């Protein structure tokens, strides 16, 4: 749902998931990179009581 | 070196400016871990400002 | 007597150099723009392919922070055929947000848009400046403000605020990382006016300590001793001839330099042309006008209707003077310039005047109004 949840997902997990090809993963990485973010980050004590 | 009479045998007294300089990558890692900084440059700026 | 300095910078050293043995020179490391960029690349959660693409991308960044090859070059340089171009674009987008923001941009419009993408949405004149940069960035370069106003459909004040916001950005983001220190030059021959005429003298910064090690071998160095003397003699003679022939350049600046060549000095000093070409290269003289390389005084010429010759540097200076005082409402075309220099006796062409204008980096007539 949130950017915080997506950012923690790694590239391999989002490659193995069904209905998500290489183009969609690349577009996700592109829209993340537009804001200086990347997949594979790690966060502690998430979510903060949404 | 000065003297500290209140210390225990396993303890020393370290200035916090020296500690801030010596433990810098640990501070970067802990800052990025808990969401305060999203990138390395943000943590660099935060440590520079001494927030 | 040689002039004694009435002021100076006190020497940095404040020690007594007591130790009689000091180690050999090793040097230090420096952090350039690319070192900082790679340091940021390593600490980023990339992949193996992403890190290779980032390495190839950072290899192509220049001193100003602008990408110097098209993305197709990088994709070819990767060397793997499964990789498409969108992955390269994504890695480039991620790199462009490293410190300083806007680095590794394709062109100015891209860099300005990247910098504007980082400001918070509550900045007042954000959409207007974004539209100006994205759509019409050359109308701003022409300082038009009316056709741009006719297209952007905006009033005066909004346009002024948007222009002020645009001009507050950084066009060269990569110059922030200053690894360089301004280096200088040491003049070798100094020219000063004595008895109303200009005379030259060697700089006394060299090492004239003529010594030998008679304690113990020095026969070979005895030849180098007089080799240095020969070098000093030839440099002094060539510089003296150059200054004697150019007595009017120093007095009145440019527009009076004579059209001399290597052969003239070779005949004057009785040496081969090659020796003159070797001495007068990467050697400088200091005058109350500035520091000039000895090669600066050799120039071409054009025919003068009066029967003489006019140096090309004089014609360049005249072109500069004429253009600097042209009509602000309607500037001067090179056809006008060739006419004005024609009446003075300077018989030059028109394309030659255009070449001179290009070398001086002066925009054409239409761009000077």
């Amino acid at each position: 749902h949130y950017i915080g949840d997506l950012v923690q997902r790694t590239e391999v997990e989002l490659l193995k998931t069904p209905n998500l090809g290489k183009k969609s993963l690349t577009e996700i990485k592109d829209v993340l990179a537009s804001r200086g973010l990347s997949l594979g980050m790690r966060l502690e004590n998430w979510p903060p009581a949404s | 070196i000065t003297v500290g009479p209140y210390l225990r045998l396993h303890q020393c007294g370290l200035p916090k400016k020296m500690a801030l300089e010596l433990f810098k990558p640990f501070i970067y890692g802990k800052l990025e871990l808990r969401g305060l900084a999203t990138t390395i440059k943000a943590a660099k700026k935060m440590v520079e400002r001494e927030e | 007597w040689d002039t004694i300095y009435t002021a100076g910078t006190p020497s940095g050293t404040s020690g007594d150099y007591i130790d009689d043995e000091l180690p050999v020179y090793q040097g230090e490391t420096t952090q350039t723009l690319q070192d900082y960029l790679m340091w940021q690349v390593e600490l980023t959660p990339f992949s193996d392919t992403d890190r290779a693409i980032a390495t190839s991308i950072v290899d192509a960044v220049d001193e100003t922070g602008y990408l110097t090859v098209p993305l197709e070059d990088i994709l070819e340089s990767i060397g793997d055929e499964e990789i498409d171009i969108d992955e390269v674009e994504a890695v480039l987008k991620r790199i462009q947000r490293f410190d300083p923001v806007g680095v590794a941009a394709k062109d100015l419009r891209d860099c300005l848009l990247i910098q504007l993408s980082q400001f918070d949405k509550t900045t007042p004149w954000l959409e207007e400046a974004r539209l100006i940069i994205s759509d019409h960035l050359d109308l701003l370069a022409n300082h038009d403000f009316r056709t741009l106003m006719r297209v952007t459909r905006l009033k005066e004040d909004v346009l002024k605020e948007a222009v002020n916001l645009i001009q507050s950005l950084d066009p060269r983001p990569g110059q922030s990382i200053q690894t360089g220190e301004p280096e200088y030059v040491i003049p070798d021959v100094l020219v000063r006016k004595h008895n109303g005429h200009w005379t030259v003298e060697l700089n006394s910064d060299s090492i004239p300590r003529l010594q030998i090690n008679q304690h113990y071998n020095l026969q070979d160095a005895k030849w180098l001793i007089k080799s240095l003397e020969s070098r000093n003699d030839t440099l002094l003679r060539v510089s003296r001839c150059i200054v004697e022939q150019q007595q009017a350049f120093f007095e009145q600046g440019e527009e009076y330099m004579k059209p001399m060549v290597l052969a003239d000095i070779a005949q004057a000093v009785e040496m081969h042309e090659s020796t003159i070409s070797r001495v007068t290269t990467q050697k400088y003289l200091h005058s109350p006008r500035g520091i000039f390389e000895l090669k600066y005084f050799f120039s071409s010429h054009v025919n003068t209707e009066g029967g003489g010759e006019a140096s090309s540097t004089a014609i360049r200076a005249l072109v500069k003077k004429l253009i600097a005082a042209e009509n602000p409402a309607k500037p001067l075309s090179d056809s006008k310039l060739t006419s004005l220099l024609s009446e003075q006796g300077i018989m030059v062409a028109r394309r030659t005047v255009a070449k001179y204008r290009e070398s001086l980096s002066i925009p054409p007539s239409n761009q000077r109004k």
